[PDB]
């Protein structure tokens, strides 16, 4: 009757903030590419800001008992309260540890929480404790449980810092109640069908030309505005879009249509947003707002709309599937559907009209694990070297 | 019990003291001189409207930190579980490191003492126990470093050397005055030394070997060492235990480092009292284990060769203790005990030496006397 969390899923943490009696939901985030600490990504303002969940996700790969893990290091499982589990960061692939080397937040005794490439050690477990006394060692642990996670390594619980004026993640010996989302499970996913936070391309027409943001112009300015391709560029990085739902929970669910969801360019970071003037163009992540950046798949042309239906806690079930299925981008509040300018690779570019073509349906194709790894790579160091340019010329 | 005590310490940080909360701290050093600053100000230390009702709240401070930092020193794991390679060993000694940092320790254990003074009508003003900085103190300082971080470099021995245990080395030896020397500060300290700080330096013998760059500190330290001997308001235990630290560290020093400390021997183990006779057994070993150094032209092949001067130092120590034994009314014991030094000089000397004809040039018996040796 109830889901119980169990391992090979993919949750995020979420801790709560309580700054100027303003009551915020953060999530425990990590760029494993480069810098290796951990920062925290904010969900409260979901409707103002995107949260970056990519970086948030982590896999629950084991979940062994304290002395079965003395004996391992001396030499879909259900987790239970006093087992020890290792994270790994989806994105990244690594596994969450205290580093053991602080950066001094106020706190001589606090220890820095960030990724490790080896498993090996006691660094990379944390032992789950439950908050409620409904709660017990050695009982199941429910999907909706505060959980408090201790390090093998410096025995310190995941903390939430207030001291500092920026909110920080670290080991310290005070406690933090830390609530398990649980994102998606792989066992319950259907292949071949779209899923959230998925890499994809938008192919059009008759020759797949593919959505995509001009080349490489060194300038992005000009790299801000939508246009459709045919070409190399459906094997190229500027072609793909990861479908963001506004939901945090259940956000690896199957997409159903009529969902909302943000179209975020991988490779330069902006969303695909719909200005006053009825142009499409891409916004940046403090701008990209629901009003603008909202956007919903939908069977048919058909005026009907699907109405209201309400989200299901779950993997849900599988109806948009890739290559087959044929779908129809709208906006949710305009109601503005997508479609090609038909002016004339062909750089045809790309409005909305309210009517639009009877040839407006686009297929969509998944993306490569690997692609969408160096994608969001070629995003992580083109914005360090910017910041570092920048600086340089300063 | 201490693996449990340690844990609950953590679990709550507000045990630690106000220094040791972790924010806003000053750390364990500060809040020594903290406590310092407090017991000579009036005001902090008194009630401010004789020691039952009056609590001096420096004191308190510091004696409060010192049993925390003697709480968990002892809490700290035994060494053998350390080598064995226990994880929780091994992680409890990491939490302790990072709940007390060394250098806290160190300037802990640099920071002076208050010596009692002689006034102009002859009676020695001592400052109160109750109220004031304490050997006490420094012991679990001293057993903390020693039980959790350890003595295993020679430059970090040095260094303790140099800024903590010299200072108050010298300080117990000034103190050897006979009007001073039932004072209880003087007590304290010799008790402090003997208990802490001798053994430790009995039980680091073996880092002292590779000490050539630092000999005056070497010297200064074998010097104070047996001037505290000397002393005479010591108790049997802890002569016995000055005797052990002075025979364990001359063994493992080279042969060059105490010809300074012979000249000194020379001059008072011919007097054949009770006193001598822990110098009868440095003698004994020293020329027993280096006898190659004196004898053999070309000596040990690293440390080399006397300079002729330890030779003529040599020379007139043997012959002082054998005129001193033969004017000397026979104690079977001390007679017994002088042989062995007695026959290790006669082996250590080339039986081809050439008696100094060249003395050295103004001895230094007017600078080195009899009493007070300065």
């Amino acid at each position: 009757e109830i889901q119980f969390l169990r391992t090979d899923d993919e949750v995020v943490l979420q801790c709560t903030a309580t700054i100027h009696k303003e009551q915020q939901k953060l999530c425990l985030a990590a760029e494993g590419f480069g810098n290796r600490l951990c920062f925290l990504e904010s969900t409260s303002n979901s409707k103002n800001v995107p949260p970056d969940l990519s970086i948030c996700t982590f896999v629950l790969e084991q979940s062994l008992s304290v002395r079965a893990l003395q004996e391992m290091l001396a030499n879909h499982r259900t987790l239970l309260y006093g087992h020890a589990i290792l994270l790994r960061h989806s994105y990244s692939g690594m596994y969450l540890c205290c580093l053991s080397t602080s950066r001094s937040s106020t706190d001589k005794l606090a220890f820095d929480v960030g990724l490790q490439e080896d498993t090996t050690g006691e660094a990379c477990w944390w032992t789950i404790h439950p908050a409620s006394k409904q709660r017990s060692e050695g009982e199941k642990v429910r999907v909706g449980d505060d959980l408090i996670l201790v390090s093998v390594s410096s025995e310190r619980y995941l903390h939430l810092s207030y001291g500092n004026g920026s909110l920080h993640v670290d080991a310290a010996f005070q406690q933090t109640l830390w609530s398990v989302a649980p994102i998606s499970s792989g066992s319950e996913a259907a292949q071949g069908y779209l899923i959230g936070g998925d890499v994809l391309r938008l192919l059009h027409g008759h020759m797949d030309e593919c959505l995509t943001v001009p080349s490489g112009e060194h300038g992005e300015e000009q790299r801000r505005t939508v246009h459709y391709e045919g070409g190399a560029v459906s094997v190229h990085a500027r072609s793909l879009w990861r479908l963001e739902t506004l939901r945090v929970a259940w956000s690896g669910s199957h997409i159903r249509w009529g969902q909302p969801f943000r179209l975020r360019h991988v490779t330069t970071g902006k969303y695909l947003s719909l200005m006053e003037d009825k142009n499409l163009l891409l916004m940046d992540k403090e701008k990209a707002d629901v009003k603008s950046t909202a956007f919903t798949f939908r069977s048919s042309k058909e005026k009907l709309d699907v109405g209201v239906r309400k989200e299901v806690d779950g993997m849900g079930t599988s109806e948009i599937k890739y290559g087959d299925s044929v779908c129809y981008i709208q906006h949710v509040d305009t109601g503005l559907w997508l479609t090609y300018q038909s002016v004339d690779s062909i750089q045809r570019k790309a409005i909305m009209h309210h009517e639009g073509h009877m040839d407006d349906g686009i297929s969509l194709s998944r993306s490569q694990h690997e692609e969408s790894r160096t994608a969001r790579v070629i995003q992580s160091t083109v914005f360090l070297f910017n910041r570092f340019i920048r600086g340089l010329d300063a | 019990n201490a693996n449990v005590v340690v844990r609950l310490l953590i679990r709550r940080p507000e045990c630690f003291g106000p220094a040791l909360r972790g924010e806003g701290g000053n750390g364990l050093l500060a809040a020594m001189e903290e406590a310092i600053k407090i017991a000579e100000d009036p005001s902090r230390d008194g009630p401010s409207p004789e020691e039952d009702d009056t609590i001096h709240m420096g004191n308190a401070i510091m004696t409060f930190y010192s049993a925390l930092i003697d709480l968990l020193g002892r809490c700290a794991p035994e060494m053998h579980l350390i080598h064995a390679g226990k994880g929780e060993a091994i992680r409890i000694r990491s939490i302790l490191r990072s709940l007390i940092p060394l250098g806290d320790l160190v300037g802990v254990i640099s920071i002076a003492f208050q010596m009692p003074t002689i006034a102009k009508d002859g009676n020695v003003v001592e400052p109160d126990m109750s109220a004031g900085f304490c050997p006490d103190h420094k012991a679990a300082m001293v057993l903390f470093l020693d039980r959790v971080y350890g003595i295993e470099v020679q430059d970090f021995l040095l260094h303790l050397l140099e800024v903590g245990f010299l200072p108050d080395l010298r300080a117990a030896a000034s103190l050897d005055t006979a009007a001073l020397s039932a004072t209880d500060m003087a007590l304290a300290l010799n008790r402090y030394l003997c208990t802490a700080v001798l053994p430790l330096l009995t039980r680091c013998a073996p880092l002292f070997a590779g000490t050539e760059h630092h000999a005056s500190l070497i010297d200064s330290l074998l010097h104070t060492v047996y001037r505290l001997s000397k002393g005479c308001s010591l108790t049997k235990a802890q002569r016995d235990s000055i005797e052990v630290c002075l025979l364990s560290i001359c063994g493992q020093l080279r042969p060059s480092m105490m010809q300074h400390l012979l000249r000194r021997l020379v001059f008072d183990v011919p007097l054949l009292n009770e006193h001598a006779k822990m110098p009868l057994k440095l003698l004994t070993n020293h020329y027993e284990r280096c006898w190659k150094y004196y004898c053999l032209p070309g000596g040990w092949g690293n440390f080399g060769a006397a300079s002729e001067e330890e030779l003529h130092l040599s020379r007139k120590l043997f012959w002082g203790i054998f005129d001193a034994l033969s004017q000397k009314k026979y104690e079977q014991e001390l007679f017994k005990l002088a042989l062995p030094c007695l026959s290790a000089v006669a082996g250590a000397l080339p039986p081809d030496y050439m008696e100094s004809n060249y003395v050295s040039m103004m001895e230094k018996q007017s600078s080195m006397d009899s009493e007070g040796n300065f």
